Formats: C-alpha cells, structure tokens, sequence
C-alpha cells in the first residue's frame, strides 16, 4: 500500500517561513514526481511545483518560482517544501501528491492528508 | 502553461440523471498518443481522490459510474446517473508542459 | 561528349571507401563477430574476403573502368540478354533508399535532441517513460526484475520511434512529423551533394568519408580509457574454435563480407566508370577492400570497449548486455553508455555525427550508381538535365521512405532490411559474375584488364572469377533460401504474411532479369538456337 504522511498544522507569521515535509512509503519514491498543491479556504486547487527524487529536478508554476522551494531526501524518503515571506494570502492547506508514471498521464494517484498553515 | 476552463461551473443534476462536465485546454494536451489530462474529485474537507487518468482510463478503486472521454483539446467527464454520495468538486488537471495546472473546478449538487 | 572523370584519384578512393563503410560496419560486424567465435570469426572472415570478396570488387571495378557505361547499358558490351540486372538494381536501390535514409533520420533526430545540457535519455522523469523504467547503471538497490526497461530504450521506442502507438505491421499507424522533417533535411543534403554529378560528390566525400574516422579514433580512445573496457575487448577477441565447426559461422562471415564490400549493386561500376582508362584499378581495389575490413575491425573495437564498460558497471556478463541486435545497439545501448560518460553531451554529438556522415556517403554512392546507370542507358532524354532526374529520384525515394517513418515504421525498416537486399542482390551479383566470366570470356576479360592496366590478372584472380567466387555467391544464396527468418524487432514476433510479403519483395527485384531474358528472346528473330546466340554476343557497334 502506498501512503504519504506529512507534518501537522503550523502557524503563519508575517515574513516567517515553514518547513512542510511529506514522508513516502509503499513504492520506489525515487522514480515518481512529488507534486505540492495549495488549497485556499473556499477556493479551488492550485498547483505549486514538482520534484523528482533521484535526479533533483524541480518545476514550479509562475507564482511560486521564488516563494516555494522543493527538496528531497532519499535516505528518509521524505520530500520537503520551504515557504518564505508568509503573507496572509498563503495560509491554506498544502497537499503532497504523488504523480503516476509518464504513460499513466502523470496522474496524482495518492495524496497526503494535507498540512494546514493558518 | 495550458489554461483549462471548465464551462459548467455548477451542476444541479437530480438523482438518476447523468452529469456532464467539460474541459477546454488552450493547447492540445496529447503527446505520444497519451492525452495528459486527469480528472479529480474532492469531498468537503478531504484530499482530492483521483478519478480518471489519461482522460479515458479509470482510476484505482473508483466506480464504473465515473467515465472520462474526449481527446485533443476538449475533454468530458460523463458521470453515469449521479447519486447522493458523490456530490463533490471535480477538477480538470493537465500534466503536459513545464507547469501543470488545475482547472477552475465544478461543484455538483442535486 | 566526354565522361566527367574524377578530379583526383583521391576523390574516387574516398568515394569508394565511404560507400563500403556504412552503418552495417558499426552494429552488424561486432554483433556477428562475437555471435560466431570472436577472434575465431576473423579466420573465416578473412578467408571469405580473400576468396570471394576481393575478386568481385576488383572484377566489377575493372569492368566499369573499361566499358565505362554504368550498369544498365554496360551489358550491351558484355552480354545483352542480361540487361535486366540494371533494372533489378534500380528496384533494390528504391527499397534501400526507403529504409536506409529513415535510419539516418533517426540518427539525425538523436543528434538534434543531443544539444541539451542534460541528455533526454538519462532519466525516467520524462513524459514518455513508463512504470517499468529503472536506471540502467544505478546500484543494485533497484533490481532489474524480469521485465524492467532502461531510459534510453524508452527514449528510442516511445519518443523517437513512437513504436508503442503501433501494434505491428497490421496497423502501421500515423506519421512522426519530426522524423519527416529530419528525413527531408537528409534528402536535401543528399540531393545537393550529388545533383551536379561526380565533380561535387567527390569533394563532399572528402569530409563525409574522413570525418567518421576521426570520430572513431576519439571514441576508441575514450572507450579504451573507460573502466572495464578490458572485459569488452577480451570478450570480443577471445576465440571460440568450437563455434567454427558449424557452417553457420562461415555462412555469416561470407554474407557479411559480401554485403560490406557491396559488389553487385552497380555502384562500383558507376564509380569505376569515371576514373581514367589507364588508371590502376587493381591497387585501388586492394587498398579500398583492406581499408574497409580494418575499419570494420576498429569499429567493432570501439563498440566493444564500451559494451565491456557497461557490463562492468552493472556487474554482469558482457553477453547479457549486447542482446540488442540491430540499430538498438547504437540508439539504446551505446546511448546508455554515452549518457553516463563524464564529458557527455559532446560524445553524443560526435557519435551521431559520425553515424549520419558514414550513412550519408553510402547513400550518395548508391543514388549516384542508380543515376549513372539511368543516364548512361538514356542519354537522349537525360544527361542534358543532370540537375533534373536527381530531384525526381530523391522525391521518389522520400515518398517510398514515408511508409518507413510511420509509428510502426521500425518494423518496416527491419522487413526491408532483411528481404530487400537479400537473395535478390546476391543473385544479381551471381548473374553479373557468370555474365562476365562464363558467357563473356574470361580470357577476353583478362585481355581487357591487361590492355587497361598493363598486366594480365594472375591465375589466382582468374580462378576466383571463374569458379570460386560464383560458387561462394551461390553458397550464400542457397543458405538464405533455406532458412525463413523469424524477425522480431521490439517484442513483436512478425506474422507469416509478413514473411510472404518479404519474399514478394525479393521476387519483385529478381522478376526483372527473367522477364527481360524472355522479352529479348522474343524480340530477336530466327530459330531458338540462333535467337539465343544473337542475344548472347555483345552488340559491338
Ligand atoms: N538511398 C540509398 C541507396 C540506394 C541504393 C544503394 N545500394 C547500396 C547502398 C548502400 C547502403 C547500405 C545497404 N547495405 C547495408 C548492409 N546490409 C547487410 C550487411 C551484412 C549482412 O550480414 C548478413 C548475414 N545473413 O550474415 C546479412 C547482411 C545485410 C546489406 C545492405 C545504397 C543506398
Ligand atoms: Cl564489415
Ligand atoms: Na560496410
Ligand atoms: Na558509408
């Protein structure tokens, strides 16, 4: 069984930073992209970025190129994501999803319970 | 950066009526014969449970009710006759391009 | 109305060596070399070269230099009844143009895609890779299971070929437009290289035939410096004399030499039909054949110094790494080797440039042979518009190559590669040899060679031309007609109807000589005996 567990809720301080982690299990994490998506309260999903453990390649949308940076740890099978300059706009629920393989349309099969930073 | 637009932002479909949700990609999401477009469903206060992958292939542990179709630039998620346990928000994500983007979302209700 | 002689002797020499050394020398020679002995495969290889290879090469070079009339019309001075050899060679050339330039287009696509800081066949992070992908060189942590794949094989079969979108020759579906553009560039280069004739084609060859040798030297140095190359070279040369007893090794050696020198294609006739009448063809034939053989040897060294390195990296036997038979040995295997090399993104460029150039001059030579044959046979309509009829030839070659660029186009590459230029070309070469030796006198041919060079060929060459060489050609053709192939490109076992279609391809090329024999016999008057006697002697205008 594939399950992704991430840290608990944090607090949002203006101009502060957080370290949201997503441990992964049940599959060879080093061969699947690890997406992050923001969910504002009362709004829709919003893709944040990408990371491919094993190669370190990361992609970002045109909104988190500097705000969010993704990191991987092959020893602990954990994928982090650092947020900087926390405004009240980025207090939301960040889900850690795991893309499928290229042939499967990169479908985010498995998701984490979601880390709420308020 | 392919913008996805879901025309029916709201579905007031009654029990026993199939609900059609449309997607519109600015560019073609197809590549190597694989339409890069997944459909997601999100209950209130729950992680998005994947529904369809590749715009036609059924998800994992998902009812046969949920069916996806369409190829190229126009895609659909024709949900076989709806019921009370699937009134959720369905999102349209494209995984072609440097930055994958979600759709506008589409809440469904009786 | 004089022939356009070569600007220099080096022009002819470089053109012939560029023709002889082709993409077959790179993947076919080391493959067949280890499959059938290693250093024990070098004893039958050289025996077949000496006894059947050099004789045909030298014979048809001298024939073209003396009669200097190409391929279709040269039989008016040797044996008129066998004029169908030219049309058979034209059909064979059509098929070879159908598939060879598609292979070169694959090479060009790889070269174009290898201009990035990170080569696209290094990781499985890409959008074409499947869930079976695993890093080829990674640690043992990621085992290869029983059906794992490598990033480069998926790059070749899902991004370049897109073979996964087709399920065999039954649905030869869609057309890769990127490969279409690549082949269009290949064909425009080909046209502008040979459109004006031999004067420009002999100067383009100056680079197109010598640059591959520089790239081969640098690649050999790198492969030798790789860790574990000793495994590769030792597995390449370690003789297996037990494998020598079976006739299969000799069969493969003879076929390899014949298809490597490339006699019987009408292109050596076209090349030799331009250099001076008193030029020395014996010496240049010998040196060109030796150069071709040594080039095959060194290319095998280059391939195996990297095969052994890759085997050492995975801690596996070299035998488990080289099962890739054909172009997959260069687009999947050597591509994987390059992706992990220290100074990658530069070895890929030069490797694929060597591939493209060493295919480009074999294409020039074949197309020029066909063009020379047709121009010589029809000087009243052609030979004024040399620029034209090369545009037409290139256009028809591209049109025939379109089916090979489809998504299931690698299957067509392999079907044409095995049946086109199969027992069709071998029978053509056998008929040419018998027409020059038995029908056309051998004493007469040796007198012609003496008048051309200054000495009659020795008894060895006479015996080889008369008996040994046609006998070996017949031994190769009899081998092929006994065994029906079991083509299998990428987990696709070919159907029986595909084998029948391949036999139909073989028939189509060879259904020219018998039909022309029948037509010529019908045309000439008189009883049958005098009908054949008249049709057998040269016209002698
Ligand atoms: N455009 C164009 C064009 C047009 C007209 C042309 N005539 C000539 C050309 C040169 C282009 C390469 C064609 N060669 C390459 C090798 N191939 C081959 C080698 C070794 C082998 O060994 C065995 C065995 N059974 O062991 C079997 C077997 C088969 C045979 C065909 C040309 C190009
Ligand atoms: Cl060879
Ligand atoms: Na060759
Ligand atoms: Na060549």
């Amino acid at each position: 069984q594939v399950q992704l567990q991430q840290s608990g809720p944090e607090l949002v301080k203006l101009g502060a930073s957080v370290r949201i982690s997503c441990k992964a299990s049940g599959y060879r994490f080093s061969y699947s992209w690890m997406n992050w998506v923001k969910q504002r309260p009362g709004k829709g999903l919003e893709w944040i970025g990408r990371i491919y453990p094993g190669d370190g390649d990361t992609k970002y949308s045109g909104k988190f190129k500097g705000k969010a940076t993704l990191t991987a740890d092959k020893s602990s099978s954990t994928v982090y994501m650092q947020l900087s300059s926390l405004t009240s706009e980025d207090s939301a629920v960040y889900f850690c999803a795991r893309s499928a393989y290229g042939s499967e349309g990169f479908a985010m099969d498995y998701w984490g319970q979601g880390t709420s930073v308020t | 950066d392919i913008v996805l637009t879901q025309s029916p932002a709201s579905l007031a479909v009654s029990l026993g009526q199939r609900a059609t949700i449309s997607c519109r990609a600015s560019e073609s999401v197809d590549n190597y014969g694989i339409s890069f477009l997944n459909w997601f469903q999100q209950k209130p206060g729950q992680p998005p449970k994947l529904l369809i992958y590749a715009a036609s292939n059924q998800g994992s542990g998902v009812p046969a009710r949920f069916s996806g179709s369409g190829s190229g630039t126009y895609f659909s998620l024709n949900i076989h006759p709806m019921e009370e346990d699937d009134t959720a928000v369905y999102f349209c994500q494209q995984t072609k391009g440097v930055s994958w983007t979600f759709g506008g979302g589409t809440k469904v209700e009786i | 109305g004089e022939r356009e002689t070569w600007g220099k002797k080096v022009d002819f020499l470089l053109s012939v060596i560029g023709y002889a050394v082709d993409l077959g020398n790179v993947w076919r020679f080391p493959y067949i070399c280890y499959q059938n002995g290693g250093g024990a495969f070098l004893l039958p290889y050289t025996i077949m070269a000496i006894f059947g290879g050099i004789p045909l090469f030298y014979m048809e070079l001298a024939l073209g230099q003396y009669h200097r009339n190409g391929c279709i019309s040269i039989w008016r001075k040797i044996c008129p009844i066998f004029k169908g050899i030219g049309y058979a060679i034209c059909i064979i050339a059509f098929y070879i143009a159908s598939y060879y330039n598609t292979i070169m287009a694959w090479a060009l696509y790889y070269l174009i895609s290898s201009f990035t800081d990170q080569l696209p066949w290094t990781s499985c992070k890409n959008s074409w890779n499947t869930g079976n992908c695993t890093n080829y060189f990674s640690e043992d942590n990621i085992t290869w299971t029983l059906h794992s794949t490598s990033p480069a094989e998926e790059f070749y079969t899902r991004h370049v070929l897109q073979i996964h979108r087709s399920k065999g020759l039954q649905d030869l579906g869609g057309i890769s437009w990127q490969l279409a553009l690549c082949i269009m560039l290949i064909f425009t280069v080909i046209y502008f290289s040979i459109w004006k004739g031999v004067k420009t084609s002999g100067k383009v060859v100056w680079v197109t035939a010598t640059f591959p040798y520089i790239i081969l030297s640098v690649l050999l140095v790198r492969g030798a410096t790789l860790p574990g190359a000793w495994r590769g070279v030792l597995f390449y040369l370690k003789p297996n004399w037990q494998k020598l007893l079976e006739t299969g090794v000799w069969i493969d050696a003879a076929a390899q030499i014949f298809f490597s020198l490339g006699p019987g294609f009408g292109v050596l006739l076209a090349f030799a039909s331009y250099n001076k009448f008193n030029n020395n063809c014996y010496q240049d034939a010998l040196v060109t054949s030796v150069v071709n053989c040594m080039t095959s040897f060194v290319s095998g060294f280059v391939i195996f110094t990297v095969l052994g390195y890759m085997a050492e990296m995975r801690n596996e036997d070299v035998s488990e790494v080289a099962k890739d038979a054909g172009p997959s040995l260069l687009f999947i295997t050597y591509a994987e080797a390059i992706a992990n090399m220290p100074a990658s993104t530069f070895f890929a460029i030069i490797f694929f440039l060597m591939l493209i150039t060493l295919g480009l001059d074999s294409t020039f030579a074949g197309l020029e042979g066909v063009i020379t044959a047709v121009l010589d046979e029809f000087p009243h309509v052609w030979a004024k518009r040399r620029e034209r009829f090369v545009l037409a030839v290139v256009i028809t070659c591209f049109f025939g190559s379109l089916v090979t660029l489809t998504f299931g186009g690698a299957y067509v590459v392999k079907l044409l590669e095995e049946y086109a230029t199969g027992p069709a070309v071998l029978t053509v070469a056998l008929i040419e040899a018998v027409a020059v030796s038995w029908f056309y006198g051998i004493t007469q041919f040796c007198r012609d060679v003496k008048e051309m060079l200054g000495f009659s060929p020795g008894w060895f060459w006479r015996i080889c031309w008369v008996a040994i060489s046609p006998l070996f050609l017949l031994f190769i053709i009899c081998s092929f007609l006994m065994s029906p192939p079991q083509l299998r490109l990428f987990q696709y076992n070919y159907p029986y109807w595909s084998i029948i279609l391949g036999y139909c391809i073989g028939t189509s090329s060879f259904i020219c000589i018998p039909t022309y024999i029948a037509y010529r016999l019908i045309i000439t008057p008189g009883t049958f005996k005098e009908r054949i006697i008249k049709s057998i002697t040269p016209e002698t205008p």
